């Protein structure tokens, strides 16, 4: 095997140090040509705000070390050798969370006859990426993964794009590789905007090594079918089911604690809701917002049924029904709801005091049907009040989820559109 | 290069990194530490545990890493692996986990004059404790306690970090706007440097990094604060429910339940530490007991509504307190054939006339549960106001202090 | 034994374990891959992950590690560990967020004429697509792609060992179902070149899950709820308990929510089967909780402020009750005091007409009831056959 | 000097690790292993893995490692890092993680004749299978599966350590020293050989060394936090039949609300059975039990209160169901008297009214009464069977059912 | 340095880490062990697992690593990395489920007399019985059991630096409180052989818990709970709202319950104090509604079909009220009109019959409420006292 004669020579008889960068003189520059392949994204939780994700780091550089004849030796034109023999490019994911710099598995690189050298490790990535909860569950997040090379300055290597030539015209690949039949989509998200960048930082000096940067951006959109279904229309309905308590009748003891059934619902929904998110306040939640505003809207009408009962229950005994109260819930708003011989002696003066008796109860029980009526006056108004705000809030506040697309186009200052589709050129 | 592969050889002849580069017997390396805080990741407060993902800007002066560079095609400096020259070892002491080296091993900066410059990265997981008493209306206090676990004062000097034109040092913890991620959960009002000596014991020195970091509590508002101010509104209007609508009960004692609910709720976020308890704890109990002498006097009025001449005889006391007096303070103020038929209506007129004696009585009861509820009404709203302002200027009133004292 | 000590100091003293074990370098090596799975340790149907435990059966053949036993007292086999000697870089193509090659390196057995055989364990985290449609009775078909990853087929080609994995030794699941599995090699080119193929085996299982946990766990308390949901139909108006009874069975079902957060997969792909009918049985009951409102108002009804319409009448009151054959129900001061007797016996005339036009209201409500009552009946026995029959059969 | 430092640089001196110390062709190295058992540390249902923490004591000869101790001042035994040594490659087979090798690599144990005694401590995470029928009150069958992940039966022989001429065919755990679990107790701890006739003497897989470790569990946790809450809340259901059948009895909201407590144990216990579907937990089953039983109860409710508050108008009260439970079970003169005779009469229809409505009570009450004594019964025996089927389900009293042998020492 | 660099030169060129560090293989190395606690991570009451962060500070003479502080500059001491001296293998015997021995091999200290100072950090998840008896008021008592793996105290013997460990740099924990803490050092001898011991250092911690967070969090909701219960028979019959309020007051309790399961530890070793009076609570609320439900059912007692009992009428309405100092219980067609009024006479005197009889049924019920209040207010304060009492004493 002329390999093993070829190895021998390259690494052996001409002394290769793996620690000394590729480069003739001590001023040159290497140039690391580096692009990232999806293969899949794994999660997203954003309980602790991670990214976690499979991709494969593509490396390319050049090693004028690493060159040969082909015809000197068998017509050999490629090579194999362990990443832990020839100098390597030390490329690192700078905000990572877990402490994982570097890729998974340390891979062969090839190596072509005029010093070529590329290098395709893949990699588990647990990155940091802040979630905005502001639409949560129609929201979409915008992820990133900053690779940076620590071990030398800009003045020592350069990070650059790979680049790709499709009619003899080579453009940069300024977005992440997916491969449209290994990839399965994600249950969760889907991927909008995958753009790439070589990021220069002008405040800082070349002669360091937070000058140079290259970033993948991932502008993904949750898919909000699990928190509709088992989130958000139960927690609707149940809500909905809180106006009902002012068609109930008062004589039906009951309006109470369908209200406060109602809330303990919510509450129930609050619980499970509190659980699903970060602990973050740069925004109330979407999902937040519409709970605080229906718990509210529900205390109210809560509140509302007590007025009424206190209403429907008062008597000539314990209450006044002033004339103010009469004409405004009597004759007014009714109207403007649309609403639908000793001994025979004795006989004689027990009957009229019998007589008396009664129509002092019937006195007092029409009374208390005027109050009856008021309550019922006071029902009515509370649910024309509220039954509308109710479902105008809803339909407000879910609509103003469900418009909420990305934007179309990363990079809002930015014409370009960083799609593999249309390279730039 | 060629040139660098020589400069390497002659440099690492006889060099042994397991030595402290020392000129004479006697001497010190002064190793330079500053920290850059990239990210704020965690203040996970069950474990008291902070978690940040920081580099550590090293400096020291190597004797033996010296050349020249006009006899080496003008090298001025070079990249060597860290493993290979000698580094002090400079540990986070005060770590939660095990972990008390760096995380990434970039290879150091040496310059012809000896100087070697080091910045590892680090996911550090650092202990601080947490002082639990206006939570989450708190600012902590982390720090991170940096010093060589091998080397002492006889051998290393720690000091102060310098600036990127090195003239004066850096007192503060480095924070790179470029690459900084907003913790969104917490705020950094300081972040000062400073070193730590100790009296007795003359060979410890430390460079020590406070975080002085105050929370955000909108989550906890909304969650926690919200639900129970509505639910300390309902345990009041309870006292506006009629009792004989048949629902005071159900409306106190689901408030209750809604709060431990929330109870709950809260359970798995309050750190489990018992020097003291959170404001918020103190609150959701506030709120317990408040709603719980709700129930208490729900059931004292109900008891008073359904009392009548049958089974309770009204004292005194009862009818001046609340008949007399609390009324217009709390505004309330309210042939045998025909002799058989005689006798027979008088016999109904006699009944009727018990039955009004005994219904006028049981309406002084019912009054009496009616001014009972009032003043109930009047006494816990009181309460409740007082009580929750109080409870949530005292929260608002905790603010990390002006001057860090470090 | 020397005779072994000297054979494995010959056989290693020259040999180069980063050269591929070819007479000549236009040649490959030819590795006969087998997958034996041992353990399914877990499916994760939120992050589409399958763990298994496996062994990776590699065999191939170095020319370099030959010897003469004769020449050794007879050795004809040794152990050598893997670290020693050039070795197939197998990668798990579809990892998850395991280890993409074998790590675990255990010594291999290697004849004297070269033949080596590795049998690595390891643990395969895989991406599986998950489909959530029929859960909890679902089957699930996902897959462990392996490759040579850094080798075309040109330099190191692999076969599979047999047409499906060795299950020889395979702990049963408690919660899957082995119901086929077999082992597909594929040639892939790319536009490059039709002279360098990329081969790859991939192993497919197919998994039937055990819907006992899911079944006693999640279906039957929903069953419970949804025959509860109708009862209330049968409870007269008159106890105030309609509203309790509903709205209690509407808050069990939302603490059970809880239970179905906590078990079924938080999945957003599609609607899984249990979730349909979790979301039925929340709207069956707010409907019921509806219609009992309605028909708890109509009860109420005073005769001073709503009059019965003719069509009430005519429908509840002579139509519907002829055609409900289960149900039972039927289809001086003399002058004073006799002025006040007339206006006695007068008011007793007004109150006898308002109570009558009040039971007719309640009849009405009654009648409402029973006609409620047989058709949310009717319509929880149809939406949960329905829902679930469907899949059911199939199976 | 340590004349060990020669002895030792002498005996490594020309020693190749890499090969098994079979003296010739068909030499088998014997290996024989103790377990020791430190602490039982767990048993997670979920993962249906058990953790525990052994000294697995690994005996062996290697005839390079023999010396004349005449020539080493009399010494016969060194202590070899055992990185330096060959060793059998003994590993736990059934592990749920991929951890096959000990923890701690402690030295070797080297005797002047060659004999190795290697006393290694190791944390295992193997797999154990759980049945779930009788949970809580079950009992696991854990077993600890130990072979050469390298050598076959034709280089190694797997044997169980022999003390005293004796056979050590169980765990060996240290009577004073080893703490109870708090949650499962030990009842027995077999050892033996076993081999899978399906492969033959190669493979490395045909022989094995199995520890069985019996364990009982202490449902002592599961009865006082679950078991008996619930039993006392579920029987709650029966009291319903002496509350009235009227608004303000309350009977509906007693059974419900038992039901929702109910459901709230079912969340509960949702946290804590294991997720395979072989077999319902007992406590599964009691519960849907209970469930099932209160929804009766419910149902019985709901008609009770049907029928106690029926009237004339709606229901008519035919005499054969009052048999069947009631039994076996001047003008100003004519417009005053016209008046009165009036008021009589419409008192009489009133009385008659309510009269029929009492009939329909007294035959609620009855019902109730016998559905009382029904239910009782029913959740009786329902709870006492259920709850005495986990009291006998009881540990075999052999380790091995048709085996004599107890496998104590 | 390259004084120093020539000391280490020529201190370890001849140096062999395997063998021990004696002069004469009859000697043994005197090691003293030293222990210092810096922070208690957790103790883990379910798995009786304490977490703790020390230094294991080792100290012995090495006669082989010494040399004379004038042939190199007048050094007299090197720090040298661990892992290229002879180390004592100590192991904490007693591990759960962390390292058996030091596994950070830091930098020792190496003084010119061969004197050595190794000092590494470690975490020990150490094995110790927890008593969870008097639990939230539990005192633990938990060791660190280290000693020489494969070593005799012929060869190796270990003492300790000190009799207690040291604490001078110790961690407030925030959740335990250090009462105590001392090392002892054991000779254990086998039937082998009476002159080979085989020693080990035991340094045990006694711990208190900080009973805050458990009492606010648990025991208060359990008090108030309590008292609502017994609270339930002070509400009058009437309000048809006893069974609302004493199911509502277990609904709690059961929420209650999920809190607490969630909060104590799962053990089954013995049943804690909050578990008994999680129980006993469970019990009251039990009995309260038993006894509620037949308060109810004799207030509810038609004397149509029942007649009140001589003895209850005795007890109950005689003598019982009398010693209820405190309360304020009470201690032509003319023929036909005269006869239809006679009617309704005598069917008002039937109806004040029977609503006497109910009256008096009423009264019995209220005052076995009155009696079942007191009682229960009292067993809620005895059973509260006593639960706590003994275990309160005791500190
Ligand atoms: C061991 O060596 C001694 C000399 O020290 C010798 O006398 C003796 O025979 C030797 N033993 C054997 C078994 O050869």
């Amino acid at each position: 095997n002329e390999e093993e004669r070829l190895i021998n020579d390259l690494l052996i008889v001409n002394k290769y140090n793996k620690h000394v960068r590729p480069v003739k003189h001590n001023n040159e520059v290497v140039n690391i040509a580096l692009s990232l392949t999806l293969s899949n994204l794994i999660s997203l939780k954003e309980t602790d705000e991670t990214l976690t994700s499979n991709v494969w780091m593509d490396h390319a550089w050049y090693d004028h070390r690493l060159t040969w004849n082909a015809s000197e030796y068998s017509d050999i034109s490629i090579l194999r050798l362990p990443p832990e023999l020839v100098w390597i490019p030390d490329i690192v994911l700078q905000n990572n969370n877990d402490g994982q710099y570097h890729v998974a598995y340390f891979c062969n690189v090839l190596v072509r006859p005029n010093g070529y050298v590329t290098w395709l490790p893949p990699a588990i990535f647990r990155s940091s990426c802040p979630i905005n909860v502001l639409y949560f569950p129609f929201d979409w997040q915008n992820c990133s993964l900053k690779f940076t090379a620590l071990n030398y300055d800009a003045n020592e290597i350069t990070m650059d794009l790979m680049t790709d030539t499709i009619d003899g015209k080579d453009y940069p690949i300024e977005w992440i590789i997916i491969d449209p039949e290994a990839f399965t989509e994600n249950g969760e998200w889907e991927i909008i905007h995958k753009p790439a960048k070589k990021n220069i930082y002008p405040d800082k000096f070349p002669n360091g090594t937070n000058y140079q940067d290259v970033t993948f951006y991932l502008i993904i959109r949750r898919k909000p079918l699990f928190y509709v279904i088992n989130f958000i229309t139960p927690c609707v309905l149940i809500s909905f089911l809180a106006s009902l308590a002012f068609y109930l009748p008062a004589e039906s003891g009951e309006k109470m604690s369908t209200a406060i059934s109602v809330l303990l619902a919510q509450a129930v929904f609050l619980l499970l809701t509190s659980q699903r998110l970060p602990e973050t306040a740069l925004a109330v939640p979407l999902i937040g917002k519409y709970l605080m505003f229906i718990m509210s809207l529900v205390t109210g009408v809560i509140v509302n049924c007590g007025i009424v009962l206190n209403f429907h229950f008062r008597t000539p005994s314990t209450h006044v029904l002033s004339t103010r109260v009469k004409q405004i819930f009597l004759e007014k708003l009714p109207r403007i709801l649309h609403m639908s011989h000793d001994e025979i002696k004795s006989g004689i003066d027990s009957t009229n005091y019998i007589v008396k008796q009664i129509k002092e109860k019937n006195a007092y029980d029409e009374e208390v049907g005027n109050w009856n009526l008021v309550g019922q006056t006071i029902d009515r108004l509370s649910m024309f009040i509220i039954t509308p705000v109710m479902v105008l809030g809803t339909i407000f506040i879910f609509v103003m989820g469900n418009f909420n697309h990305p934007p179309a186009k990363p990079f809002e200052g930015d014409p370009f559109d960083y799609s593999s589709d249309h390279p730039r050129c | 290069s060629v040139m660098e592969d020589t400069l390497l050889s002659v440099l690492f002849e006889t060099y042994n990194p397991k030595v402290r580069p020392a000129q004479t017997v006697g001497d010190k390396v002064t190793v330079r530490v500053g920290l850059t805080l990239t990210n704020l990741l965690i203040l996970n407060e069950k474990i008291e545990e902070m978690t940040t993902n920081v580099f550590l800007n090293l400096a020291w002066t190597d004797y033996r890493l010296q050349w020249d560079p006009a006899a080496y095609e003008g090298i001025k400096d070079l990249r060597i692996p860290s493993s290979d020259v000698w580094q002090p070892d400079i540990v986070l002491m005060n770590n939660n986990d095990g972990s008390f080296e760096i995380t990434l091993h970039v290879n150091v900066l040496v310059q012809h004059t000896g100087a070697v410059s080091w910045q590892p990265s680090a996911i550090y997981r650092s202990s601080c404790t947490i002082k639990v008493m206006y939570f989450p209306f708190d600012w902590q206090n982390c720090t991170m306690v940096f010093k060589s676990y091998t080397y002492d004062t006889s051998e290393v000097t720690l000091q102060h970090a310098l600036d990127a034109k090195g003239e004066r040092e850096v007192k503060e913890i480095v924070i790179n706007k470029d690459a900084f991620t907003e913790n969104g959960q917490w705020s950094i009002e300081h972040k000062p440097s400073r070193k730590n000596w100790r009296s007795d014991d003359p060979s410890y020195e430390d460079v020590t990094f406070y975080l002085i970091i105050q929370r955000k509590p909108l989550f906890y508002i909304v969650y926690t604060i919200i639900p129970c101010i509505l639910i300390s509104i309902l345990a009041i209007l309870v006292f506006y429910l009629p009792p004989d609508a048949g629902e005071k009960m159900s409306l106190s004692i689901s408030a209750l339940l809604a709060v431990t609910v929330f109870l709950l709720l809260l359970a798995d976020k309050v750190p489990e530490t018992s020097l003291s308890v959170p404001i918020i704890i103190r609150y959701l109990m506030f709120i317990m007991i408040l709603v719980a002498f709700s129930v208490i006097l729900s059931v004292v009025v109900l008891n008073l509504h359904h009392r009548s001449p049958n089974t309770h005889t009204m004292p005194n006391w009862i009818r001046q307190i609340f008949i007399e007096t609390l009324p217009p303070f709390l505004w309330i103020q309210r042939p045998q054939d025909l002799k058989e038929a005689v006798e027979a209506i008088k016999y109904i007129a006699e009944q009727l006339e018990s039955a009004s004696e005994f219904d006028d009585l049981k309406k002084d009861w019912q009054y009496v549960a009616m001014v009972a509820d009032r003043l109930f009404l009047y006494v816990f709203f009181v309460i409740c106001s007082i009580g929750t302002f109080s409870i949530f200027l005292d929260a608002s009133h905790n603010v990390p202090p002006d001057n860090p004292f470090a | 034994s020397e005779h072994e000590t000297r054979l494995v100091a010959n056989l290693l003293e020259n040999y180069n374990k980063v050269i591929r074990p070819v007479e000549h370098h236009t040649h490959f090596v030819d590795i006969t891959v087998g997958l034996q799975l041992i353990q399914l340790i877990s499916v994760d149907e939120v992050n589409q992950i399958v763990e298994t435990n496996v062994r990776l059966r590699q065999q191939w053949i170095d020319v370099r590690l030959r010897w003469n036993p004769a020449d050794y007292g007879g050795i004809k086999k040794i152990r050598l560990p893997s670290d020693d000697v050039w070795l197939p870089d197998l990668v798990l193509y579809n990892n998850a967020d395991g280890d993409f090659a074998i790590v675990h390196m255990t010594k291999l057995l290697l004849d004297y004429t070269g033949k080596i055989m590795w049998t690595p364990p390891a643990i395969f985290k895989s991406y599986c697509e998950i489909i959530v449609t029929h859960f909890p009775f679902d089957q699930q078909n996902c897959t462990m792609k392996l490759g040579i990853w850094t080798y075309d087929g040109t330099k190191v080609s692999i076969s599979p060992e047999s047409d499906r994995p060795d299950l020889s030794t395979f702990m049963e699941s408690g919660e899957w179902v082995m119901k086929d599995y077999r082992g597909w090699k594929h040639w892939v080119y790319y536009t490059c070149c039709p002279d360098t193929p990329y081969l790859d085996i991939t192993y497919h299982f197919i998994m039937q899950r055990i819907p006992l946990y899911f079944v006693v766990n999640v279906i039957i308390p929903c069953l419970l709820f949804s025959f509860l949901t109708g009862l209330v139909f049968y409870l007269p108006t008159d106890s105030g308990e309609k509203m309790t009874l509903s709205i209690s069975v509407l808050l069990s079902l939302t603490v059970f929510l809880l239970v179905i957060v906590e078990l079924i997969p938080s999945t957003s792909s599609a609607v899984p089967l249990i979730g349909k009918y979790m979301l039925f049985t929340m709207i069956f009951v707010i409907s019921s909780i509806i219609i009992t409102v309605v028909v708890i108002n109509t009860h109420h009804r005073s005769p001073s402020t709503h009059t019965m319409p003719q069509w009430v009448r005519k429908i509840f009151i002579d139509t519907i009750p002829n055609v409900m054959f289960f149900s039972t129900m039927k289809r001086p001061d003399v002058k004073s005091a006799i002025e006040g007797v007339k206006y006695i016996a007068e008011h007793m005339k007004s109150d006898e007409e308002s109570s009558n036009a009040a039971e007719e209201w309640k009849y009405v409500a009654m009648v409402i009831d029973h006609i409620l009552l047989c058709v949310f009946m009717l319509i929880c026995i149809i939406g949960t056959v329905s829902v679930f029959a469907g899949r059911l059969i199939e199976l | 000097e340590n004349e060990e430092g020669r002895l030792i640089e002498k005996l490594l001196g020309d020693y190749d690790k890499r090969i098994i110390p079979a003296k010739t062709l068909d030499h088998i190295i014997d290996v024989t292993l103790k377990l020791t058992l430190t602490n039982l540390i767990s048993l997670n249902e979920k993962e249906e893995a058990l953790t525990t923490n052994v000294w697995i004591e690994i005996q062996w000869n290697d005839y390079r490692l023999s010396w004349n101790t005449s020539e080493y001042e009399g010494i016969d035994l060194v202590r070899i890092p055992s990185e330096l040594l060959w060793l059998p490659d003994v590993v736990l087979e059934n592990n749920v993680d991929g951890q096959f090798e000990v923890a701690y690599y402690a030295n070797v144990l080297v005797y002047n004749d060659g004999s190795m005694y290697w006393l290694p401590p190791a944390i295992y995470r193997s797999t154990c299978p759980i049945a779930v029928t009788y949970f809580p009150f079950d009992w696991q069958n854990c077993s600890l599966v130990f072979r050469s992940q390298t050598y076959n039966a034709h280089e190694v022989n797997l044997q169980l350590s022999a003390e005293e001429g004796e056979a050590v065919e169980w765990i060996h755990i240290d009577p004073e020293d080893f703490t109870e679990n708090g949650e499962w107790t030990i009842r027995h701890r077999p050892a033996k050989k076993n081999y899978n006739w399906q492969l033959t003497k190669d493979d490395t897989d045909f022989q094995e060394i199995i520890f069985f470790l019996i364990i009982q569990r202490k449902p002592l946790f599961y009865i006082i936090n679950i078991i008996a809450p619930c039993v006392l809340i579920s029987s709650l259901v029966v009291l319903v039949y002496f509350l009235p059948a009227q608004a303000g009895g309350q009977k509906c909201t007693l059974s419900i609300s038992v039901l929702l407590a109910q459901t709230i144990f079912l969340f509960l216990i949702a946290q804590k059975v294991p997720e395979t579907s072989l077999n319902v937990p007992l406590i599964g089953k009691y519960l849907i039990f209970v469930m099932f039983v209160s929804m009766l109860i419910v149902m019985n409710c709901v008609i009770v209160l049907n029928v106690s508050l029926r009237t004339p108008n709606t229901h008519s009260l035919s005499e054969k169901i009052k048999h069947l439970f009631l039994g076996f079970l001047a003008p100003e003169i004519k417009s005053c008297v016209e008046a009165c005779n009036f008021i009589a009469k419409s008192t009489k229809e009133q009385n008659d009214s309510g009269s029929e409505n009492e009939n329909w009570v007294l035959i609620g009450k009855v019902i109730d009464k016998a559905c009382f004594w029904i239910a009782l019964l029913l959740f009786s025996i329902g709870t006492l069977a259920i709850f005495l089927t986990g009291h006998f389900n009881q540990v075999p009293e052999f380790p091995f059912p048709g085996d004599p042998r107890k496998y104590v020492p």
